[PDB]
RNA sequence: AAAUUGAAGAGUUUGAUCAUGGCUCAGAUUGAACGCUGGCGGCAGGCCUAACACAUGCAAGUCGAACGGUAACAGGAAGAAGCUUGCUUCUUUGCUGACGAGUGGCGGACGGGUGAGUAAUGUCUGGGAAACUGCCUGAUGGAGGGGGAUAACUACUGGAAACGGUAGCUAAUACCGCAUAACGUCGCAAGACCAAAGAGGGGGACCUUCGGGCCUCUUGCCAUCGGAUGUGCCCAGAUGGGAUUAGCUAGUAGGUGGGGUAACGGCUCACCUAGGCGACGAUCCCUAGCUGGUCUGAGAGGAUGACCAGCCACACUGGAACUGAGACACGGUCCAGACUCCUACGGGAGGCAGCAGUGGGGAAUAUUGCACAAUGGGCGCAAGCCUGAUGCAGCCAUGCCGCGUGUAUGAAGAAGGCCUUCGGGUUGUAAAGUACUUUCAGCGGGGAGGAAGGGAGUAAAGUUAAUACCUUUGCUCAUUGACGUUACCCGCAGAAGAAGCACCGGCUAACUCCGUGCCAGCAGCCGCGGUAAUACGGAGGGUGCAAGCGUUAAUCGGAAUUACUGGGCGUAAAGCGCACGCAGGCGGUUUGUUAAGUCAGAUGUGAAAUCCCCGGGCUCAACCUGGGAACUGCAUCUGAUACUGGCAA
């Protein structure tokens, strides 16, 4: 790093990396909850996990960590898998 | 008024798909002679309504697989 | 560049007069025009088709003062222009500023006209020209400048021009030291001793 | 930003600008979309130094193409006639 | 109207001739190199080899109109000032102009360089759908109320350094909830859910806790639908050589169902089919960035892709990922390896295939120059800052173009040299002499243009309660050029400071003499030289070019000597030893129909630049530039049906 702008962006891309990783893990936790409740055979716990997960995913998409096209795919796939029970 | 191509069918062993041996009449750039440079493709065959040695008409659609980019619209001259 | 060597030598080599001198005296009275220069003169050279084409091209080059690099460009321009390539080359050569000055009579020799143009004693349409190869356009006016309008050489040039034949395509007013280029010269208005067909065949070899 | 600017050409000490519409990312004398008029700052009299296409420039200014200071000055000058 | 107008051969096989056939040459070019010489100017060009290794200086910074803060500086309200009774001290004081450092927004993925790799994941042409898109712009709306902490800072402390660690406080357009939910997401629907940030300027009192409330203007923020631009993906054709590379492929071809990307897709996974490519060249090997274009060639063609422009790949080597709208990122971050550097020996730093510049390689390619004064780019409301992009300067005859190194007279045909038959001739109007001119270079002086804008004001309109602030329109004022001692113009004196190279037997234009003797030597081919050499070396003379002239390397032409245009196979080289025959190539005659090839028109595109035509401007030209033609092509549509082909009789 020979530029002060590069030195500053080096830690700007690390603090942001930590925050984005934390938020991504938080969202993937609820995604895993929904996916684990789907195959168990229940239709109420999976639906409750879907309602717990959807606002978080929508908020992350609005903030820009993920894309609304990915959020829609996740929601549609989870709803399609739930509706088959 | 949709761009389509017509050609024979060579293979139907693949599941829900066929191949088309498109034939044309191309003039040689140097010697000025007309030749027949064929072109092979992979065409989606939903319902398997085709056969070997049959004439088919195809249409360019979204890529269904790695080698698929065309789909058929009808079948004509179902010769056996 | 320019040729600074003898001129009667080139005239003898070409076998005819090339009008590189003032013309006060004759050619025989100044040199031996019938004898080629060098120890091996006094015998008529026996040349081939390539030799005669080269001599025909060199005669024009030495008459007009042009070199090979500037004459090949003129030939290319003549070939590019529509019509007779040989006539267009002659018209372009006659359109040179020094040639126009020589024809009008403001210079006794074409070399003198070139020197005047270089030394900036000639203006075209009120604007001075410092190039001896300026291409003259129809309806142009070439006049002598006031700083050099009182030259004994510049008046003896007119005194010799009046003795010489007058150009039809030009006009001149000796009192005002001015001339007008009316039209582009034609083939009939030039000399008949130049076979221009020997230059096209030489350059297309 | 898609912009309208002046790409420079010609010999040294005798420049000649062409008013072209191009992306600001691209280079000056590099890539462009449309060429609209020219400009010769050293042009003499009885010789046009501006042949801008006002209709075409407006077609891009209505889509979002911004105008540089020199382009705006040339537009004002050509409108002052 | 014009956009083209375009074709040379010669020498050598043989006692001699014809034919076939091989070799060489005259020609045009280069990012060229070497020898000799060397006046100037203008526009262009300048590591083709070691993608070899780099010392040194710059190349990406900006914003106080985002927020805490004043480490420097100047302007201070106040007071501690030596007192001179105003001031050349100096604590304190961020209140002011501004600002080191830091948080934060933006920019870093553009601009610039290289062509190692890639023969196809690349490039060109023409079609598309299954996608995204900051800054730009149009429309519809919203923009409510809260919080916990981190820097900078303080104290301590580790380490040689680089670089950190601990305890504590504070700010926002940083962060997170949270409030609402639409033409947004999900789904058949019902219904569920996701957003914000404020900042600056000026004012009348209704208010003020005296900071500001409240009004207006500007700017800024969030959601959606759009537009333009840019980016990603797919198909068809075209884009090198080798068959002494004939068999390749098991995530391989496809399908079903999950997962995944902004998006389709074996992109990935689990299972099921045994398929898929290939003689129209799969696979493998070697070389190579591609195109617009350039050279040659009249033309089809051949060679090539330097400088200008577009596309792709890369940044010491091999891989990786994050932030980010947009990189798997030249001057961003990890890790491994080689090469250097610092070291207190525990440990750390670096990547010129950026602009100059160093060493080495090679035949060889330049100055650690000035400037942001223009056009752009980044930041900023703007002023303004940075910019080795760019505009310019320096070197090089490397290429193109232009000018000059004087013009006229001047026979006693001066002198001298050379030749000679000894009469003479050549150098030779050439020199000298005589009158004149002074372009270029030098001296002096004058002097455009590249400059449009910006700032300070003023008047009007818009604007609002508002003659306030702000935008626009005009007008006035002092200005903003590295080039630059500019281009350009006028006087000074004086021909003064300015011509060389190659060749002279034929091809090919240009001959005599002297030294030599198959010795020295020339050479592109025929060849020359063995005592009169126009061929070796020198002199005189002559020829061709010209500040260039010769030599060498490469391409094309001539080479109709790879012949599609444009050739041959009885005897020069060329008919398989002969038959059958698959694929393939071609195909008798009539009608009807389809209209694929073909033929006509139209539309879109075929970037710009380049070639050409008609013009225009640098004192002409080179050079630049306006318009047009052209880019022979491709896709679609409208038709024609004579021929080939598809179908029927
Ligand atoms: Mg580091
Ligand atoms: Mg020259
Ligand atoms: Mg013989
Ligand atoms: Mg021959
Ligand atoms: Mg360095
Ligand atoms: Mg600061
Ligand atoms: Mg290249
Ligand atoms: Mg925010
Ligand atoms: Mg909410
Ligand atoms: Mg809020
Ligand atoms: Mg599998
Ligand atoms: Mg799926
Ligand atoms: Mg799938
Ligand atoms: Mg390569
Ligand atoms: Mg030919
Ligand atoms: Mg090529
Ligand atoms: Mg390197
Ligand atoms: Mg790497
Ligand atoms: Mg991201
Ligand atoms: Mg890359
Ligand atoms: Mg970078
Ligand atoms: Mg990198
Ligand atoms: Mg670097
Ligand atoms: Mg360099
Ligand atoms: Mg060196
Ligand atoms: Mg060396
Ligand atoms: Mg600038
Ligand atoms: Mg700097
Ligand atoms: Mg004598
Ligand atoms: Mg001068
Ligand atoms: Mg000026
Ligand atoms: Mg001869
Ligand atoms: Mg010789
Ligand atoms: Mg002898
Ligand atoms: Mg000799
Ligand atoms: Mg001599
Ligand atoms: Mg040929
Ligand atoms: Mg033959
Ligand atoms: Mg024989
Ligand atoms: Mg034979
Ligand atoms: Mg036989
Ligand atoms: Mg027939
Ligand atoms: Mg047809
Ligand atoms: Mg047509
Ligand atoms: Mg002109
Ligand atoms: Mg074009
Ligand atoms: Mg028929
Ligand atoms: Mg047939």
């Amino acid at each position: 790093a020979n530029i002060k702008s590069a030195k500053k962006r080096a830690i700007q891309s690390e603090k942001a990396r930590k925050h984005n990783a934390s938020r991504r893990s938080m969202m993937r936790t609820f995604i895993k909850k929904v996916y684990a409740a789907i195959e168990a055979g229940d239709k109420a716990a999976a639906q409750k996990a879907f309602n717990e997960m959807q606002p978080i995913v929508d908020r992350q998409a609005a903030k820009g960590l993920i894309h609304k096209n990915k959020a829609a795919r996740h929601k549609a796939n989870l709803t399609a898998q739930i509706n088959k029970l | 008024k949709i761009r389509t191509l017509q050609g024979r069918v060579v293979s139907d062993k693949m599941e829900k798909s066929i191949v088309v041996a498109i034939e044309r009449f191309v003039k040689h750039p140097i010697y000025g002679k007309f030749i027949k440079r064929t072109t092979k493709l992979h065409v989606h065959d939903e319902n398997n309504e085709c056969g070997i040695g049959d004439v088919v008409e195809i249409r360019e659609c979204r890529p269904l697989s790695k080698t698929k980019s065309w789909t058929l619209v009808r079948v004509v001259e179902k010769a056996v | 560049a320019r040729y600074l060597g003898p001129k009667l030598k080139l005239s003898r080599r070409e076998g005819t007069d090339l009008f590189l001198k003032s013309g006060v005296r004759a050619i025989d009275t100044k040199c031996k025009i019938e004898q080629a220069p060098g120890q091996h003169g006094a015998r008529k050279p026996r040349l081939s088709d390539y030799g005669v084409q080269l001599r025909e091209k060199q005669k024009v080059r030495r008459i007009y003062g042009v070199l090979e690099r500037q004459f090949r460009n003129y030939y290319k321009e003549a070939a590019r222009l529509k019509g007779n390539t040989g006539e267009n080359l002659l018209a372009l050569l006659e359109g040179r500023l020094d040639n126009v000055v020589y024809r009008m009579g403001f210079g006794a020799t074409r070399a003198e006209a070139r020197q005047l143009v270089s030394h900036k004693a000639i203006m075209v349409n009120g604007r001075v020209v410092n190039i001896a190869s300026y291409q003259v356009s129809p309806n142009d006016v070439v006049s002598i400048r006031e700083k050099a309008k009182k030259q004994s050489r510049v008046k003896a040039a007119l005194e010799l021009a009046e003795q010489r034949e007058k150009p039809t395509w030009l006009e001149v007013d000796a009192g005002k030291m001015e001339g007008t280029f009316k039209r582009k010269p034609e083939r009939s208005d030039l000399s008949a001793d130049i076979n221009e067909h020997l230059i096209v065949e030489l350059y297309s070899k | 930003m898609v912009t309208i600017r002046l790409a420079r050409h010609g010999a040294k000490k005798r420049p000649f600008y062409q008013v072209v519409v191009a992306d600001s990312r691209n280079a000056r004398n590099g890539r462009f979309i449309e060429r609209v008029g020219f400009f010769n700052p050293i042009a003499s009299e009885k010789e046009e130094g501006t042949r801008l296409d006002l209709d075409r420039i407006a077609h891009w200014v209505g889509q979002g193409a911004t105008i540089s200071d020199r382009v705006a000055a040339l537009i004002k000058e050509v409108n002052k006639a």
